[PDB]
């Protein structure tokens, strides 16, 4: 019953996982050895054996082996199925060409294969969750690939997305926005809601709220971590309004093209801040909706919001959430479409936030989970198409791509695909 | 796993290679005579990318020795990791090559091209998953010049696919010590540039540059050049034999680093570099070695990036840290001095870290650039050949080896369309 | 209910809020660390968070860290929301240009941020208690930057000005008037009530009352925070003749712009000296029109008083109160303007002064606060205008002022103004 | 936070600047070798104003010097505090300027400005937020002059914005040493009143008349003058690196004592100052020290205070004190010797108090002064240079380096047309 599948998809997809799985095994209190010490809450999330252990229902994919295998030697090394963590013998070179044609190929056909061996024990499977960078040459070229055949196979499931998207400033690599141009058609074509991650929106709320200096991606992950539980809150605890994952995305998606939510995490607060603020429902409310909180660099009060969705999680009464509500629609700073003078989509759950031991985030009697789609976040693909015109327009890096098998009008084919969702929703916020 | 298959040309080459192997030992806490004597089992997991497992838990580098004489082979059997090498791989022949490109192209280092090929050959079988190979070799003289591109022809016509990557040190007109050094350095990168997918090159000057103004040494001597190679030469490959949050092995490099196929002749760097006496007062944190990495002092080529553009900059940095900080600085870099990079592509810099230091470093930090400015080299060598090409001097030693006119004048013409290549995109 | 935001700049500013709040802890018996040990009297200052910690409702805010950060060092580092006392990189230097236009421009608007998240858990915010000096370049800058958006952002809401104002002999700076005038533009236009504070008088309060030789500033914070406490008493406690803050200041305000009143406080008495004294309603009374104990280095017998209002505190009954206040209006020594012939607002309060351990003052079962508007207090103003005619006349320090993006005329309408003023406060007294 | 960039020119400005290094690393508690000693948490918070954090909590100072020859450089770095500098700040020639000033601003220094310019650069960089730059250097001969008046008119046009306080030793005619001084003064207050914000003179001989007729010395050597000069050093920049009641950085000072641009040639002064056997009997009460602190006899210029009219001066007092006494004696000094200042300007005092006094001391005063009477110097100069001008004179030793007679006569202009100012509001 209600069981999901998780995919990750290169080094990002595969370390997001280990920490989310440490996250996991935590709130539902499974040893990193899979046992419980001591009301199927895990059902969701992990299978059982007979002889009393927890095996994640997840799927590694590195056309590399370094991450992969130092997961095969870290503390969860005995926790997962080995051979349903799939590596590679060559990696994506940051290209979307051979994630994509050449090296994904030979390898992607074991994936579904453990796909498949994941969905047959699953009896009340509810959706995907896969996890990915934009910018990655596995997570796009491979996740290209793999919800191709997902969406074929698997057609009437839900697969959220959650992915890692680049900066404005911050970037790592030259090519990244050429692998993420190419990831457009997945996400329009072979996804049901997609939620975008900004490194460098991420780094200012841990620089800003967190009072921590010097985090690591790990800071980084023990948050986006947080988000997708809080997303996933409903479907493994108890609460007074339960929100399932059909019902959350039917409530975020207006049109079947228009469902790019951005998400928001509260209270996102250090140990030593936590003491001093009582932290009321009405404050993490608040605080959703401040642009300086947002998870992706995008000004939310440069666009109109379309679907709103209250996650609350902990001691949340509702009343208070309707009092909060009423004062979100009392100020004008924060417009919403014409579409919605209902506006919000309340769902509380009674399980308060779990918190990791090494983790840089205070305990919180109350956590709120925050995920609205906008209009203001084209300016987050505003940045990129402008971007890659200054790269195609000398065929900047394409011979790479052409040289792995990828037809030359396929960067044609994706700019004109990313003005169609750029025009698509620019039109809706009238 | 990615095993990567090296190979040394010339006397040069075969002793930078030497002392790399003797560095790439201790990292991986290799004895003198073979045997594993590392702390850690992250020295142990790829060992099979450089070293061949074999009986008594001792581990023989994947290296081929090329050379014409006996002289150098001599010299590198009895130096401080002599024993460690394969007696096989040391193939060579008698009579040296003279400085001569011709010699080592036709006559001397085609008759041994046979016996290198036949043990390249059982190297790359004794391999796993083979990605390329790292081949050092000197521009200068007609040994590493001269039959090392031959060789570098016959393995990229035999795979065509894997990566190859050649660590060039390249002649400089003040510290030149051979006479005919222009014709083999004009002779070779012919080859080099249709060839090699990756060609690092190094120059002797700013070696001594770095050495002197940077490290404080009295007495560098050669060795400490080749220390200075080396450092690099293991920064390089650091992401495919250590785990790191950014792993970015040889291809991940080459598909960020070379916006068009014949723009692939880079520039090496490394830090951190102090004297003996500053060390101890150095702060060594991340935007330090920033600010020391883009320096023009801390290159090892005579070419001044402030006289050119930037294609592309790799920066493989190494050791326990965060890397918002390394965002910033590698943004910070490129917008204060946007003007010395190319801002028609805008984010100019790779980014990998790697999470073990190097061994007494807390911290490391390795540069590879794409500089428009490094036409100040080869512009160079092609106006000094031409000082000795318009009107005919030295041709006979290379003609007496069957080496026709025409070859070298279309080797010049190359000089010419590489450089008119390097400053087009300026 | 009954909240008060309290807005602390430059340095005097935020070393008075050091001293005040110093007194309001130790009156409503709050540790230094923020807990009650064992009637919502401290609603008015303190908020209240669940685990039962009073966090107060105020702002430091200084364009240099030295003071601020030495709070940040002191026994009451813990007791203040730590990023609600805000810090500058760069010094104020004396100038308002700079405090007004350069440097206070990149730190006011965290400055609003916070009293908007300082307003929005305050149901029943009464006023605004903001304390600075007129001399120094923060106060004056600053300030006049503040009060500004604050007249546009809480126009409704009162805001009490309780400033520090230059002495006719003691000085610290040769550029005080110049930071002085550009102030009076501030009180005039966003003030409601403005209390001006002299050090020189108050080094005589010190020198005749306390017997104290060698009392430092800390000496003075520890009876302003007594006169402003005084003025807020009726807000916190309970008394027979409670006064609301809009009350008081409806009582003293004849005209919008004669809003400047004096201000007094008996007894000011050291502890040697409180044992020989019966100290009654009366003498407290007549003491407290003695320009002996005046506030400001002005002579009341010089002026005419238009609004009185009796604020006593302590063990005071009224009938005492009725019976002082006839023989104060039977001498003809104070004259009152042919405005008031009822003269006097009585205030009682039930609380008895709260003594400081460290403090120079005597412990006494009756404390009366005087605030009462005179024309005689426009002397303190009619050196001042003299004063900058002496330094304008040449453009004495314009350069800086010119040199940080003031127009060299706002010299001009600060001085028009300053005139303006004075001829408002001679008309009224005819 | 307000990070302060130090800089010495000439023997005279590395010698005394050093000392100064010497007073406030005994203030902040810093062992020669670099590394803290000091007893409270007061001496630590604002190291990095004068200090850059470095690798084992040891602190290497923000100072650049600059010198023309390499004798004082092996002086200083020998010298007691010789090993705590960095290696790379001792940017020197071999030639030294000779007492030219030609030499030091055309041919010897200007070689030279390109080395000193990228260590100051790198310093900057170095600091979270730049105040300024104070240095260090000598109006007599052409080192100090010479090449410190290029650099400080350099990093004022690439630094425009930040402070610019000099402490300039000047020549005087008693006590002359060389023969060229008024040469060297005057093309170098040409230079320091158009860039400066802020120039400190300092005299010898009033450090003479100080250490004879104040402080008792029978054999007070140069390191004594160099000791009252770092005295007030210290002091002019206590405020920014101590807590105190009143604090007045640099800029605070600034914005309160120099009333016209041009106007800022000030007078520095410390108190107290005992002889040895005279410090016992002393009662240092801060009135003391004030009656000490305006007489004559503190000074360090021969500039007598009542041939002129004080514009501004600046009281920055130091200790646990009180300050009714403070304002009571700088209304005092001003009020029965109203007609030493302007009357024109009421409040000619700034003051300002910190609550730590110097190691030893209860208390300290530093006098800092805008007298018209400062001028006596300055017409003395310009007399003096006149008896070498009007015919002719040493001028092939400066115009055999490129210089001209012309601008030798607009430095005399401008020192006329300074002379007239200070005089103007006398
Ligand atoms: C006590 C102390 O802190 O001294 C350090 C040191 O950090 C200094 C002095 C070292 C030192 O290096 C040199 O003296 C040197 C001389 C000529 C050419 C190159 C180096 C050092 O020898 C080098 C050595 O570095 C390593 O061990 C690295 O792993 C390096 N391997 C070697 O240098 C090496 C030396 C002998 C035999 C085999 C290897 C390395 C660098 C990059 C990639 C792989 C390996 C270290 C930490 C030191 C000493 C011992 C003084 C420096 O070396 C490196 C490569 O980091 C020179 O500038 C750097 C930084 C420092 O100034
Ligand atoms: C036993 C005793 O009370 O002697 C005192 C002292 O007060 C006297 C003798 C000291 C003493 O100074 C001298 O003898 C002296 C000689 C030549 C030039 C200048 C000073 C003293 O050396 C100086 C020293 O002062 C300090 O330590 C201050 O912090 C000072 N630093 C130094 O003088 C210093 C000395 C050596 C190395 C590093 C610093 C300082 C002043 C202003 C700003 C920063 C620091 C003190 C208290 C004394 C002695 C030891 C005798 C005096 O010095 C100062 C600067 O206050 C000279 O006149 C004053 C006052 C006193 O007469
Ligand atoms: N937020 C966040 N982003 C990450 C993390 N790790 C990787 N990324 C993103 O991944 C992008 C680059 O992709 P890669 O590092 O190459 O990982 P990959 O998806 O496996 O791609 P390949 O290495 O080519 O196979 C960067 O721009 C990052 O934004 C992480 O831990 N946190
Ligand atoms: N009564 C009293 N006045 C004070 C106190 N502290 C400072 N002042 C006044 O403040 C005036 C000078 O202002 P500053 O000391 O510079 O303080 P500031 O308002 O922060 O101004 P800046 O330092 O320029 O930012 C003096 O003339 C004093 O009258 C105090 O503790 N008590
Ligand atoms: N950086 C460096 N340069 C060297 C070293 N040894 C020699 N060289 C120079 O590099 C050039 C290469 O020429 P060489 O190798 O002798 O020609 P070959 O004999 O035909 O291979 C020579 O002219 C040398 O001056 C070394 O150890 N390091
Ligand atoms: N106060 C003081 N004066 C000095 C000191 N040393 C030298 N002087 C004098 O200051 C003058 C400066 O000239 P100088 O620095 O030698 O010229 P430069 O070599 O071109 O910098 C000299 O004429 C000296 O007489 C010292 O330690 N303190
Ligand atoms: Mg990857
Ligand atoms: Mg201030």
């Amino acid at each position: 019953m209600r069981e999901c599948i998780s995919i990750h998809v290169g080094q990002a997809g595969v370390q997001i996982g280990n920490a989310c799985w440490e996250l996991y095994c935590l709130e539902h209190g499974i040893q990193p050895d899979g046992q419980m010490p001591s009301d199927d809450s895990f059902n969701t999330f992990f299978s059982e054996t007979g002889a009393g252990k927890h095996v994640p229902r997840a799927v590694f994919v590195d056309l590399e082996p370094t991450v992969i295998d130092e997961v095969r030697t870290g503390t969860y090394r005995q926790l997962f199925h080995p051979e349903q963590l799939i590596t590679g013998k060559e990696d994506a070179a940051n290209n979307y060409a051979r994630g994509h044609y050449t090296i994904g190929k030979e390898i992607i056909d074991l994936v579904l294969d453990r796909i498949r061996k994941l969905a047959d024990q699953c009896t009340g499977l509810q959706g995907f969750l896969v996890f990915h960078s934009f910018g990655g040459g596995t997570g796009s070229g491979f996740t290209s690939l793999l919800m191709e055949r997902l969406s074929v196979d698997y057609g009437k499931k839900s697969k959220l997305e959650f992915s890692i998207y680049p900066a404005p400033q911050v970037s790592t690599a030259v090519v990244e926005p050429y692998n993420s141009i190419l990831t457009t058609h997945t996400t329009l074509e072979h996804s049901d809601c997609a939620f975008m991650v900004d490194n460098e929106a991420i780094y200012d709320i841990c620089r800003r709220n967190l009072d921590i200096e010097r985090p690591t991606y790990t800071n980084l992950n023990r948050l986006i971590s947080q988000i997708v539980s809080s997303i996933t809150a409903s479907l493994r605890f108890d609460g007074a309004l339960n929100v399932d994952l059909t019902e959350f995305q039917t409530n975020l998606v207006p049109y079947p093209r228009i469902h790019f939510p951005l998400a928001t995490y509260a209270p996102v607060i250090s140990a030593e801040k936590a003491y001093h603020e009582q932290l009321s429902v009405a404050e993490i409310t608040n605080a959703c909706f401040e642009p300086a909180n947002q998870m992706v660099k995008c000004d939310p009060r440069h666009g109109k919001y379309m679907a709103c969705c209250l996650l609350y999680r902990g001691d949340v009464v509702p009343k208070d959430v309707n009092a909060a509500i009423a004062t979100i629609k009392t100020k004008r700073s924060i417009q919403f479409v014409d579409w919605c003078p209902t506006g919000f989509k309340v769902g509380i759950n009674y399980q308060p936030p779990t918190v990791v031991p090494g983790g840089d985030l205070a305990k919180v009697q109350r956590a709120v989970c925050m995920l609205s789609n906008t209009t203001a976040i084209a300016e987050a693909w505003a940045r990129l198409d402008h971007k890659f015109d200054l790269m195609y327009a000398k065929r900047a890096f394409v011979h790479w791509y052409v040289g792995e098998g990828m037809e030359e009008g396929e960067f044609s084919e994706a700019r004109e695909d990313m003005a169609a969702l750029e025009k698509d929703y620019e039109e809706v916020g009238v | 796993m990615r095993e990567i298959v090296h190979i040394q040309a010339g006397q040069c080459g075969n002793q930078i290679g030497a002392k790399f192997w003797e560095v790439i030992s201790d990292e991986h806490g290799i004895d003198p005579t073979g045997s594993y004597h590392g702390d850690s089992d992250l020295q142990l997991e790829r060992i099979n990318v450089y070293y061949n497992e074999a009986t008594g838990n001792k581990y023989v580098p994947r290296a081929i020795l090329v050379d014409l004489e006996p002289g150098t082979m001599d010299s590198v059997r009895s130096g401080p990791f002599g024993q460690i090498f394969r007696p096989d791989n040391f193939v060579f022949g008698q009579s040296g090559a003279g400085n001569n490109w011709a010699k080592g192209h036709y006559t001397e280092g085609a008759e041994l091209v046979d016996s290198v090929l036949d043990v390249v050959r059982k190297e790359s079988e004794s391999c796993d998953c083979l990605q390329g190979f790292q081949l050092t070799h000197s521009l200068g003289g007609g040994t590493g010049s001269g039959m090392g591109t031959l060789l570098i022809s016959k393995i990229r016509e035999e795979y065509p696919d894997r990566i190859m990557n050649t660590f060039s040190v390249m002649p400089s007109p003040k510290v030149s010590d051979t006479v005919v050094e222009p014709y083999n350095a004009t002779l070779s990168v012919h080859q080099l540039v249709e060839n090699t997918d990756e060609t690092y090159s190094i120059d002797n000057e700013a070696l001594y540059d770095i050495c002197f103004r940077t490290l404080k040494l009295t007495t560098p001597t050669y060795g400490d050049l080749n220390h200075l190679v080396s450092a690099t030469m293991s920064g390089v490959t650091t992401c495919l034999r250590f785990p790191g949050q950014l792993n970015a092995d040889l291809r991940k490099l080459a598909v960020n680093m070379v916006p068009f196929p014949r723009l692939h002749f880079f520039m090496p760097g490394f830090a951190p570099l102090t004297s003996r006496g500053s060390q101890q007062y150095r702060a060594l944190t991340v935007p330090e070695l920033t600010q020391q990495m883009f320096d023009s002092k801390n290159m090892m080529a005579a070419c001044d990036p402030r006289h050119g553009r930037y294609l592309t900059v790799a920066a493989i940095f190494r050791g326990r840290m965060s890397m918002k900080e390394v965002d910033e600085q590698m943004l910070n870099v490129q917008n204060k001095n946007s003007s010395y990079f190319v801002e028609w592509i805008p984010n100019n810099v790779k980014t990998a870290v790697c999470d073990i230091p190097p061994r007494g470093l807390k911290m490391s930090a390795t540069f590879i650039g794409n500089s428009t400015a490094i036409q100040e080299l080869f512009k160079r060598i092609s106006e000094q050949f031409t000082a000795m090409f318009r009107r005919k001097a030295f041709l006979h030693w290379y003609t007496g080896e069957g080496m026709d006119e025409m070859e070298f004048t279309e080797a010049e013409s190359n000089m010419n369309d590489l450089v008119s290549e390097y400053q087009q995109y300026q």
